[PDB]
């Protein structure tokens, strides 16, 4: 929204897209460069707290965030958003486990408790289990071996249900293309430059 | 024939880089020069040292331009020159027509 | 840091001066025990050329040696060092005298050589910077194209002491620049005076000192063996050392087989150091235990070089991470614990290793930790295909309709007001 002063909605937007990019997303989005100069020169600086919680999640350390939480605690339930970092704390464990993925095929639940900082082979069952039913991870339990068995293989783009997906995808670009063109329409009935 | 019986002394001597350097020196006295055997003597030399550094196509003609001065004049070193003719045919991968 | 293997005799024998000087000193400051041989054979050359500060900072370093040796179960020559700055400022004023003389008489020729020996002597006598400036003055009292390139090479070799690496390699392209590109030819059938080597050897020393150890490898691969002795820079046997292990961390296999194997100018370079030969033919013969093995054992002798050490890490990171990509890369399937046992390491150290190796570089496998065994990853071309096409169209929906309402409130002229 273009902005000459800076308006409280505006900050506490922004701490919350912080929060919600840091949660959907590894990192916090670029915002566009048509967002107001007051957002880079006012709303970034005051809301730092967030940026150095941005800061910490990207050294990929659980319980140094857990000391920036602790250290900012006061600012983050001024704000009533005291909740979302904590998502912000589980999604970067999250993370941890999801960047295992990348390296590791069959990795042992007491490794993992190690790597990703849990304790416990337990806490890794139960941070795995979660992330295969909520869909985050595409992984299988081995519990007589102790075991953890990554697979990353949704798809391999056959499926009719891909046919549906991207003729509901294309008439969405097809929506979106009608309005672009009534929009282009309305604008050359309109007087000239 | 100085140049010759350096050559000649230095493969006894097992020498390689004085080999090299004598034979890239060898060169350019042949440029102006009469008709003796000496010609394919260094050559034999040349091929055997582009052997022990690895250049198999520049030992092959080498070895084939020393055959035909040891064909002019004679034996025993045309015999043992053909079969480093066919050693370098073989291991220039691969000449496989040496007669 | 301790290493006994160094030949501290052979090692002096082979550099002059303030690289023999700043050389020992960096084998006394990096390396105790061979500390006391290192400082006296350091005062012996120090007192030749005549050199003040160099002894003073000597004989303290040897007096704490001294106080240490004395801990563990040579006097202060003063009239020497005033006979010396005596005979040093006496000789200045004789140069100076000589150096007005041509400059009054108005003669390139005199004046320009005025100017190169005085260089010499401020070089000897221990001004770093006042050296330059000779050369620097002497610049434009030159005609011909071999009076400028004598004066580069003198520019460069003083820079390499002041530690100005872009001069040096500024001053290399214009001394290769300047006579008609080397000769174009090169003097007919060789040259007797291989000046393109000592080109090539500066600037490879000046990019190492950059941090560009492909291109430092590429310029010290090219200097021919006919040069043979030059201790203003960089010995023969270094020169085979620091070229070696940048071309063995910087090329890769083919590059290695064309430009460090078969090249025929480097090859004595190699008869030169056989360790360093040993353990370029082990990497490429895919001995790689061998290979650590013997780059292990030079690594302590290798750590008191002066311009090598700063690099040690660099080098032995890159030549280790590109075996591992050279041992993986024939295999879709391999045993960790050969892998681990042909590396010299421990299986978990390995795992943690190929963990990061995957992570950034260019291993492309997945660790299977329970059986210890390293899996090559082939990429499903059609499925990342359509996944980042997909991908792409979501994003591109999101910015049309953040675009869409961004038309909506220009048109509207929705807008915060400052008041």
């Amino acid at each position: 929204t273009p902005a000459m002063a800076v308006s409280h909605i505006m900050l506490e937007s922004y701490k919350k897209y912080i929060l919600v990019s840091l949660i959907l997303l590894g990192k916090v989005q670029q915002l566009p460069k048509y967002t107001s100069q007051i957002v880079g020169r006012f709303i970034k600086p005051l809301s730092n707290a967030y940026h150095e919680l941005a800061q910490v999640y990207s050294t990929n350390n659980p319980s140094e965030l857990r000391n920036l939480v602790n250290k900012h605690s006061e600012t983050f339930t001024r704000d009533n958003n005291m909740g979302l970092v904590k998502q912000c704390l589980s999604s970067l464990y999250k993370k941890n486990i999801q960047r295992l993925t990348k390296t590791f095929l069959t990795l042992s639940l007491q490794d993992m408790a190690s790597r990703v900082q849990l304790s416990g082979p337990q806490e890794a069952e139960k941070y795995v289990l979660h992330m295969i039913e909520d869909g985050e991870i595409f992984a299988s339990i081995n519990q007589k071996d102790g075991m953890v068995s990554f697979h990353d293989n949704p798809e391999k783009y056959n499926n009719p249900a891909m046919l549906h997906n991207i003729d509901q995808e294309m008439l969405k670009c097809i929506e979106l293309d009608e309005r672009l063109k009534a929009m282009d329409q309305e604008i050359t009935v309109n007087p000239q430059f | 024939e100085i140049y010759a019986l350096e050559i000649q002394m230095y493969t006894a001597q097992k020498n390689n880089k004085k080999l090299k350097a004598l034979y890239e020196q060898s060169l350019h006295i042949k440029s102006a020069i009469p008709h003796p055997l000496i010609m394919g003597v260094i050559r034999e030399c040349g091929g055997k040292m582009h052997l022990r550094e690895g250049e198999f196509e520049k030992a092959h003609t080498d070895f084939f331009e020393a055959f035909k001065n040891y064909d002019e004049s004679g034996s025993p070193r045309r015999t043992t020159c053909l079969k480093y003719l066919v050693l370098a045919n073989m291991l220039m991968k691969s000449g496989i027509n040496p007669f | 840091v301790e290493n006994p293997s160094l030949d501290l005799e052979q090692y002096a024998a082979s550099y002059s001066g303030l690289m023999r000087i700043e050389r020992l000193q960096f084998i006394a400051d990096h390396c105790p025990t061979l500390r006391v041989e290192a400082l006296k054979m350091a005062l012996s050359f120090v007192q030749r050329t005549f050199n003040v500060d160099m002894y003073e900072e000597i004989h303290r370093k040897l007096s704490e040696a001294t106080r240490e040796l004395q801990n563990a179960p040579p006097a202060l020559d003063t009239a020497w060092v005033e006979a010396t700055r005596k005979k040093a400022l006496l000789k200045l004023e004789k140069l100076d005298t000589d150096l007005k003389n041509y400059k009054g008489n108005s003669i390139k020729e005199s004046i320009r050589r005025g100017h190169d020996d005085l260089g010499d002597h401020y070089l000897d006598c221990g001004d770093l910077s006042n050296a330059l400036k000779c050369y620097s003055r002497a610049r434009d009292y030159c005609t011909s194209a071999k009076h400028v390139i004598n004066m580069c090479l003198n520019v460069i070799k003083v820079s390499v002491y002041l530690q100005n690496w872009s001069h040096v390699l500024s001053y290399v392209s214009k001394a290769e620049s300047t006579p008609e590109i080397a000769e174009q030819r090169g003097e007919r059938d060789s040259q007797t005076q291989a000046i393109l080597t000592k080109l090539k050897c500066a600037a490879g020393l000046a990019e190492l000192a950059a941090r560009k150890y492909k291109q430092a490898a590429k310029c010290l691969l090219l200097a021919s063996f006919d040069h043979c002795d030059f201790p203003e820079l960089l010995s023969p046997s270094n020169v085979a050392i620091y070229g070696g292990l940048c071309a063995l961390a910087t090329f890769d296999r083919q590059e290695l087989q064309r430009n460090v194997i078969s090249s025929s100018s480097f090859k004595l370079f190699l008869e030169l150091e056989p360790q360093v030969r040993d353990i370029i033919f082990k990497f490429y013969e895919s001995k790689y235990a061998s290979c650590l093995k013997m780059l292990d054992e030079m690594k302590d002798n290798l750590l008191l070089d002066m311009y090598l050490a700063p690099h040690v890490r660099t080098l032995y990171t890159q030549i280790r991470n590109r075996a591992l990509i050279q041992y993986f890369s024939p295999y879709v399937s391999a045993d960790m614990h050969r892998m681990a046992a042909a590396f010299n390491t421990t299986v978990a150290a390995l795992e943690d290793e190929l963990t990061q190796l995957i992570l950034e570089g260019l291993i492309s496998a997945r660790v299977d930790s329970h059986s210890k065994i390293l899996y090559a990853r082939d990429v499903d071309q059609r499925s990342t295909t359509f996944e980042k096409s997909l991908l792409m169209g979501k994003e591109f929906q999101r910015r049309a309709k953040a675009m869409m309402l961004r038309a909506a409130v220009l048109r509207n002229q929705i807008h915060v007001k400052s008041p």
